[PDB]
RNA sequence: GAAACUGCGAAUGGCUCAUUAAAUCAGUUAUCGUUUAUUUGAUAGUUCCUUUACUACAUGGUAUAACUGUGGUAAUUCUAG
RNA sequence: UGAUUCAUAAUAACUUUUCGAAUCGCAUGGCCUUGUGCUGGCGAUGGUUCAUUCAAAUUUCUGCCCUAUCAACUUUCGAUGGUAGGAUAGUGGCCUACCAUGGUUUCAACGGGUAACGGGGAAUAAGGGUUCGAUUCCGGAGAGGGAGCCUGAGAAACGGCU
């Protein structure tokens, strides 16, 4: 009753990356910026794939409202979506857990600290421990 | 200074790649290869920008490392491999073959050819010379050394290379009255027949080329590529056939085609 | 000073802090690689023959082998020399090394026992340190165990058992330079490639010579008519 | 799969405009005056010292890192036996 | 090829004799004296030479601000040229040896200043001009000042060394 009426323009079939890539035009009057969950569900039901093989990104809604334009991908399988899709956007869709690393500064500082050790550092640690014991 | 350069600035790229001014400071510097840097088209520019098959360069890498693309029958997994003029690009998935030929605006066109035409290419003879152990070789415009050529093959001729066994199937001489594909300059992409070749011993032999609409133009012989006889080209010509309509006739075509 | 004494035939080594410098003027003004007798060094090293193999002075600078000169100098050290490890390709560093002449400014000598004495030292001779790795190359295994030219080195590999409490397994290195059917296939492929490459080049040369003879006969026919 | 050996890269990028007035630089040439990793294409049946003295090719050798172990210096991306 | 002592081939030798695969992965087919015999596929990495590509180095012609209160400059100690060598990756006074006495200049040489890196360009726009351009692109130069070198295809490198 709210007339989301999603349509897909500029459809290109890509067997090279095993997907269909298109421009998602969302005409949503009396509604603001529908979601990507609704867009992935309602593109899954029209391209018959699954929810987790459909990927959407873009959606700059037009000035004055009532229309959002984006880009969309519908992969041939969930495994082929997880192979070819960026890890950030898999994290967006919940297909991948976010990797918990250190930050950029501590990663580079750890690298430059480890540049000062030649070898594994077991002998260095034993010598430093024994000499600093006396 | 100090060594070979490895970065190509955007705005220092060739203009026919049609890269947008914004979205990054750098352009894809082509690898070393068969074609010169400013007269070639890298695979990232062909796949991401012309065919729109990839959105990123990361996806161009993801396409090429599955050994999908192949240029001249060999796979070429490099992201910035210099696919230049006459090059046949086969995408085995999507079942299509492209020939990198210029459009008449001076740009590499998306030109789909058949699988029969994808089995060969054409090559402009750059030198005919005698190699070691007295063996004659011929060098084409894409760096191919082909041993034991026909003795009638001279410089500026065009050979037909078979792309599976890289031999000369046949060849076309450089005579008056044969088709030309102009591969350089402001007349780049134009197709016409040789009126005559003006000699100039000492440098820069000129060619007077006349197209199908009887418009003559003069081009240096570095930019002339013979593609066949009067009519009946050995390759399939792109859409437009190298005619160079003026801008008034171009807007006349656009208003006569968009009004239905 | 300390004496870093190593007895290499058992691989064992330890340090003796020798004070009371009457015992260590036997070392003084003697270079590296020179042999000394251990009676003047001590009663415990009686009959032993040490060879001075190196040492570190006070402030830790190493004894560079064969300089001269019991003081320190700064040498421009290169690759494949002692007392320097280059951090780049072709990098030389002006480092200060200490000379080969033993003086009183040494903190530790390095000595190798080249002749076992009368009594048995408590940390050098009674204990044997095993070598960490057995041989890995095929003919090195063959000359390690003295077998033959033709024998299966696979059955003579030193294996080591690794125990993680619940699980015990054995690991053997690899046989580098092992004569395998894969290596024979590769050799055969290279020979066949050379043979058929030469055959195809001769066939192309013969076909081109036939073409040249045909064109020469045609040119002679079209010239003799004139 | 840490380490370490090997390979490749570190000569690109980035910054700055101090020098510099036919010098740099611009357009235009020349290499029949040269070097060129990489890429791409082509390319190697001849290996016997003085053949009528061949020594494995079902495949030669040692010598080192990492590692073990013993250390020196207050200190270094120091290193010694 | 506009042009050669070019490409290339041949002859006599020469060489602290260069290269001519003792390398790795995957697949394990085919044949008959069934020996783990003979063959054999798709690649990876190497490798000599030529060509190509990325270049580099040098180079022809013409073009630069102010200054004569800068009219002669260069040539000791290479300045212009010849011959020969050395050196270079290679041309060349690049350097050396021996000769010749040249070379630039009122069409502004040489010197001095530049609060001068050069250019694409920028501001102002009747037209012509005037002024700016350290600065996002191209080329140069430099890493506190000079000099010297190692490794490497490429550096006189400076997040390389002396
Ligand atoms: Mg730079
Ligand atoms: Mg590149
Ligand atoms: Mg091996
Ligand atoms: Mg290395
Ligand atoms: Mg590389
Ligand atoms: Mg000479
Ligand atoms: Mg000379
Ligand atoms: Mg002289
Ligand atoms: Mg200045
Ligand atoms: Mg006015
Ligand atoms: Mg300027
Ligand atoms: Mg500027
Ligand atoms: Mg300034
Ligand atoms: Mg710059
Ligand atoms: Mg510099
Ligand atoms: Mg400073
Ligand atoms: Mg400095
Ligand atoms: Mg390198
Ligand atoms: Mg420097
Ligand atoms: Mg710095
Ligand atoms: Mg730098």
């Amino acid at each position: 009753s709210d007339a989301v009426t999603i349509r897909t323009r500029k459809v290109i079939s890509n067997p090279l990356l095993a997907r269909k890539q298109f421009v998602v035009d969302v005409l949503h009057p009396n509604r603001a910026n529908v979601s990507k969950d609704e867009l992935r569900e309602k593109l899954a039901e029209v391209y018959k794939a699954e929810k987790d093989a459909v990927s959407v990104f873009g959606f700059r809604t037009q000035f004055g409202g009532g229309k959002s334009v984006g880009f969309g991908l519908v992969y041939n399988s969930v495994a082929e979506a997880k192979k070819f899709e960026p890890t950030y956007r898999l994290v967006r869709y919940g297909l991948a857990e976010k990797v918990e690393k250190a930050s950029r500064q501590q990663r580079k500082q750890k690298k430059n600290r480890d540049k000062k050790i030649f070898g594994t550092g077991k002998r260095l640690a034993k010598k430093v421990a024994r000499r600093n014991a006396d | 200074a100090r060594g070979p350069k490895k970065h190509l600035k955007r705005l220092a790229a060739p203009h026919h790649w049609l890269l947008d001014k914004l979205s990054g400071c750098y352009a894809p510097r082509p690898s070393a290869g068969p074609h010169k840097l400013r007269e070639s088209l890298p695979l990232i520019v062909f796949l991401r920008n012309r065919l729109k098959y990839a959105l990123n360069g990361r996806e161009v890498k993801a396409i090429l490392m599955q050994r999908h693309v192949k240029v001249d029958g060999k796979v070429r997994t490099d992201t910035t491999y210099p696919a230049g003029f006459m090059d046949v690009i086969t995408l085995d998935a999507t079942n299509e073959n492209f020939r990198l030929v210029y459009d008449v605006k001076g740009r590499f066109a998306v030109h789909r050819i058949t699988d029969e035409e994808a089995s060969y290419k054409l090559g402009k003879v750059k030198k005919v010379q005698l190699g070691k152990k007295g063996v004659p070789y011929v060098v084409t415009h894409d760096g191919r050394t082909i041993r034991y050529p026909d003795p009638n093959i001279k410089v500026n001729d065009t050979v037909k290379i078979d792309l599976a066994s890289g031999k000369i199937t046949d060849f076309i001489k450089f005579d008056a009255g044969k088709l030309v594909y102009v591969t350089g300059g402001r007349n780049l992409g134009r197709i016409g027949t040789i009126v005559h070749k003006e000699r100039h011993d000492g440098g820069f032999d000129l060619v007077h080329i006349k197209d199908s609409l009887d418009n003559t133009f003069v081009t240096r012989l570095n930019n002339v590529f013979v593609i066949g006889e009067q009519g009946k080209p050995y390759i399939s010509l792109p859409k437009g056939k190298g005619i160079k309509l003026s801008i008034a006739e171009e807007r006349d075509r656009r208003r006569a085609q968009q009004g239905l | 000073m300390k004496l870093n004494i190593s007895y290499p035939v058992n691989g064992s080594q330890k340090t003796f802090e020798i004070d009371d410098e009457h015992r260590i003027r036997v070392f003084f003004d003697k270079r590296i690689g020179q042999e000394v007798d251990g009676e003047a060094v001590g009663d415990e090293f009686k009959g032993y023959v040490f060879k001075i193999s190196g040492g570190n002075d006070k402030q830790g600078f190493p004894m560079k082998q064969g300089v001269l000169l019991p003081t320190r100098i700064k040498l421009l050290l290169t690759k494949n020399v002692s007392c320097y490890r280059p951090r780049r390709d072709g990098e030389r560093k002006r480092k200060s090394v200490r000379g080969a002449i033993v003086g009183p400014d040494l903190a530790v000598l390095a000595l190798v026992i080249v002749k076992k004495g009368e009594q048995e030292l408590e940390g050098l001779t009674d204990t044997t340190v095993p070598k960490r790795l057995g041989p890995k190359r095929a003919n090195n295994i063959r000359k390690f165990f003295g077998l033959s030219k033709e024998d299966d080195v696979r059955d003579f590999v030193i294996r080591r058992e690794v125990t993680k409490g619940e699980k015990t397994y054995t690991k053997a290195p690899k046989i580098q330079r092992l004569v395998t059917p894969q290596r024979l296939q590769r050799k055969r492929h290279q020979r066949a490639l050379k043979v058929r490459n030469a055959q195809a080049q001769r066939e192309a040369a013969a076909e081109y010579a036939q073409l040249l003879a045909k064109r020469l006969s045609e040119r002679k026919a079209e010239k003799a008519e004139i």
